[PDB]
């Protein structure tokens, strides 16, 4: 024909008039990655690798089904602490083993919990036995759990 | 070459060896360009000065085989239905075939005998009608075109004291369009010359390469969009 | 839309599948083609000498008019199920001004 | 090709947009260009020097078929209604047809007999009227144009002692415009040659491609707007 | 083409296919350019050397139809009102028509008989008046232009012993202006040639395309503003 | 060279990639180009002016060997099945072979004897049929093509009072396509001239190199995509 | 005055109405036109491509 | 014609001599917005 134009993708840009858009950016992108991840594909558009489910096996090996809606998490060192609502108001402790999460149910009762008041937590490691997780709702008293 | 071959091989030539490197033509556009290319090829190879060899219809074996499948022989029909006015007193109006492109031989069968028709120009008519006798030679008849409505009407000026019993016309038939797909399937009501369906080439396979190459050149010129290219390849439209 | 790109499947190159749609539109036009590649017949997408080249679609309203405007949005995408890593380096757009 | 086709392959060969959101190249402008192209083609093909082959109206079979749909034979009507003044004593004023483009043959039927008309130039009138006899040759008559009002009036200088009974004129009819669509639909009160409705081409299909190509060239050269292109493609307006 | 068609079609050619891409001309400017273009076209197609074909007024059928609606026949009126002084003893001063552009045939009706007038140059007059007899040939008369006031005055030097009873002049009438609107409506007191209202073309439609194209070329040159373009297209002003 | 070789030295002289991971230049496109090259070579070498030496079919030993594998002798079959209309009273319609490219010798065996056929042009038919006798010379017969349907039909105008027994035709057979590989294997329903299988070249090995070089030139010029190259290498398509 | 511009009406393009006046002036001149667009006739404002 | 000039609108500027004005700015504007608001019309003049 007559003319050409080359387009590189340094990022994703919006908010700019179409007449004055910059060819170095993409106007809109779905499920792409421009940084080199798992391969040397930096400054080159590349895919998003998917997720892989991790079974929640109890220490005895049986499956552990989580009750309901999650309100907040907390990773202390390698223990993930979930505060979930549902039929009851539960607390879990998940430790990542090689291929599964060794799930424990630290509590299952009526800690008044609401979905309108999610959880925010701080967790400290004092020693092998005193591993605390302080958490607060916007509604209820501040609480602690070892 | 079937129509499918004309379409597939247009892209081995127009589209940078089927690389999708050039602009990309629909099938309607390819059909239009092929029809125009075949009309151009016919017109150029008919006139000796229109081609590169200086050779016309019957000037070489190749030219004879080129127009072999267009040459048709048909009879003219007396136009006695319409009582029009003729420029010559002894002119019998005859209507020519509808699918007529170029006439190359005409003959009239009179009571005196067959007489080869000479298509006489407007200057020669005035020159030959300024003389004492004002009749053709013993073995010929004249022909001039007259008032024509959606057809071709010819005045046959044969010598007086003679009656016309027949009128044979050998001519080049109008080529049919080249269409590579059912145009109505994707394009609403587009026709090339009034036909919306697949139409093959009614020509000898010898000039199919010529027609395809001319179509490719026309496509490249129409897409380069330069005025210079358009006017340059417009020279060969005649 | 000339563009370099490569799809892999566990260290195996796949020279047949890169993208599955090309939506091109502006204020008054919108066209889209599936980007198929038939080796013998012409197709919207053709590869040769390791470069992909796709004919930009034509307007849905007429199906004949090319995308003619001062600017235009060009969108490449895959919408067919598949699990490949598809490195997409860059893309050149050929226009006629 | 019909009007819809003319528009369609004009769009194909020019790369315009049929949509109205982008105005593109609309139907009125295309009709104007196709018209101008058809008068240009007629003028260039009638004059042998206007084309590339050097062949005029009846200089080859193609040219005979080109003007075939335009040839018309009509009589001249006496202009005795208006008592004007003639430049010759023995001149009978006759009015020519209104839709007249070019006269190629004229003949007058007198009591002495049919006599071919010679359109005599202004120089030859003085030259032959500066001699003793001052009459045409036995089998010819003269013709010089005279005072005309919204028509063409011609003085028929036939030999004295003779009367004119008929005056036949074989002429090329004025081409009708090529109008792709009813202009009044969108374009309020525009016209092309006084017509506003759909006007199919009145010519043989053989020159439809020539007209389309010439119209495309004119479109490209006008849209470019360069003075140089305008002057070069104005040379082919005659 | 009505005036409305000349204006609308100027913009399909001057204004980059009615795109408002070129400068933009008022209707007064378009009228001025059309009038100048028609004067230029008349002057060029009259002189054979002024056009591209080398053909003058009566050198082809096209030229005959071009000037068909300008040719007028009028009588000269004896200029006995003003007792001026003639350069020749036997010269009868005659005034010519006011709307006169170019003379092509003149005849004088004497008691001896009609005599074709030869417009004699100033060199031939001195050459022929250095001889014994000093009279025209038996079938001709001379003509030289004399003192003229706001008109055209001609001395008719016919042979002595003869009286002039008539003087017929066949000439090309001065074309009327081309005006596309009532100029007084928006432009105060501007006239093209003394007429401020809509004025149609008094010419055959055959040269309307020529006039429009010349107007477009003149507009493009006058707006490109180059001295070179102006002097180049000023060549064809004659 | 066989098909595998044609592909292999095409790859060597063009620098394509045999691998399919990079598509490279595939076998269908190479077959198409080799075909087009072989018809181009045949057409250019038959016409003396088409090549660089100025030597035609039988103008040197090399040219005689070039077309040697294409020369075929076959008889024409009477077309009495269809009762069509002939342009001559004494014309017997004969059908020619289907795989016909160019006719170089024709002869008819009559009761009087074998008579060489002269393919008589459309002008010479009128010229020789405007004479008293209107029959060929003693040892020749005429031939003019007539209405043909998916074949070539020829009118054999032999002298009256004679009957036609045989009609031999020595002609150049239509070349078969050069197909490097079975197209149906990968390419669904593509064809080259109605063939899909492997088609070895039917020509002498002497012009195999010419065909390969011409195909390589066409490949390079098409892949370049320049209009100028396409027009220049289209000149050698005839 | 060549210019690109677009008028919308709730996600609907309007290819007929962009501007309604153009006042151009300097120390000694002042002109103004309404910027109408008549498809057939010449007008102060014309759109194409 | 002969020459052209392109005008962008990065803002509204005044107070500068007309001979030395900058084509990137507008001398005076009424009810316009040059920042992208409710749409991606940044550095393009748009309505209020």
């Amino acid at each position: 024909a007559l003319k050409k134009e080359q387009h590189f993708f340094k990022g994703m840009q919006r908010d700019l008039s179409v007449s004055k858009f910059n060819p170095e950016y993409a106007f809109d992108a779905q499920n792409i990655r421009i940084t080199a991840r798992e391969h040397d594909t930096l400054l080159s558009v590349s895919n998003e690798k998917g997720n892989k489910e991790i079974p929640l096996q109890s220490p005895s090996g049986d499956p552990v089904v989580i009750d309901g809606v999650l309100l907040g998490q907390n990773v202390l060192n390698n223990y993930v602490t979930l505060f979930t609502k549902g039929t009851n108001d539960n607390i879990y402790r998940l430790e990542n083993k090689g291929t599964y999460f060794e799930t424990l149910i630290l509590f299952s009762g009526n800690l008044n919990f609401s979905t309108d008041y999610p959880i925010e937590s701080i967790s400290v490691y004092e020693n092998n036995n005193i591993q605390k997780v302080y958490w607060v709702d916007g509604l209820n008293q501040a609480r602690v759990i070892n | 070459m079937n129509v499918n071959e004309f379409s597939n091989e247009f892209d081995v030539l127009y589209n940078n060896i089927m690389s999708n490197a050039a602009p990309g033509l629909n099938e309607y556009e390819k059909s239009v360009l092929l029809t125009k290319a075949q009309e151009e090829i016919v017109k150029n190879y008919f006139e000796p000065a229109g081609n590169k060899y200086g050779k016309g219809l019957d000037d070489s074996p190749k030219r004879q085989i080129d127009f072999s499948e267009l040459i048709k022989v048909g009879e003219g029909v007396l136009n006695t239905s319409a009582p029009t006015i003729t420029f010559d007193k002894r002119a019998k109006v005859y209507d020519l075939p509808a699918d007529l492109f170029l006439v190359i031989n005409e003959a009239v069968d009179t009571n005196a005998g067959t007489k080869q028709i000479v298509p006489i120009s407007y200057s020669d008519y005035t020159r030959l009608m300024s003389r004492p006798y004002k009749e053709p030679v013993k073995y010929q008849a004249w022909r001039i075109i007259t008032t024509s409505i959606n057809n071709i009407s010819v005045e046959l000026i044969v010598n007086s004291n003679e009656t016309i019993t027949d009128y044979k016309v050998r001519y080049i038939r109008r080529p049919a369009p080249i269409i590579t797909t059912n145009l109505s399937s994707e394009y609403g009501d587009v026709t090339i010359n009034g036909v919306s369906t697949v139409s093959e080439c009614e020509l000898n396979p010898i000039i199919h390469s010529e027609i395809l190459q001319r179509a490719v050149e026309l496509a490249k010129a129409a897409y380069q969009g330069d005025l210079q290219a358009s006017v340059e390849l417009g020279q060969r439209s005649e | 839309v000339e563009f370099r790109a490569d799809s892999w499947d566990s260290d195996n190159l796949i020279s047949n599948k890169t993208f599955d749609t090309l939506d091109v539109w502006n204020e008054y036009q919108h066209g889209t083609t599936p980007l198929t590649n038939l080796l013998g017949h012409p197709s919207p997408l053709k590869k040769k000498f390791r470069i992909w080249r796709a004919n930009i679609p034509r307007a849905i309203a007429n199906n004949r008019d090319r995308i003619r405007n001062t600017w235009a949005y060009i969108k490449l995408g895959m919408n067919t199920p598949n699990t490949y890593r598809t490195e997409f380096h860059d893309a050149i757009i050929h226009y006629f001004a």
